[PDB]
């Protein structure tokens, strides 16, 4: 598949770095 | 071992060297149409 849609990701910054970080806040409470 | 480091690592390192070069120009390309 194309680039098309590998400039949403980069667009939508953010929003993945809060759903990365809220993973880890369950992943390390969970230990 | 000295042999396969370096050919694991030549073939390595034009791989991601593929991804610059083809990635600066089709980013090109798919900017402004």
């Amino acid at each position: 598949d194309l680039i098309d849609l590998l400039v949403q990701l980069w667009r939508g910054k953010m929003t993945i770095i809060i759903s990365v970080i809220v993973a880890i806040a369950l992943a390390i409470g969970y230990l | 071992k000295k042999a396969i480091t370096l050919i694991l690592a030549v073939l390595l390192g034009g791989m991601v060297g593929a991804g610059i070069v083809l990635g600066r120009n089709a980013l090109r390309n798919y900017n402004a149409k």
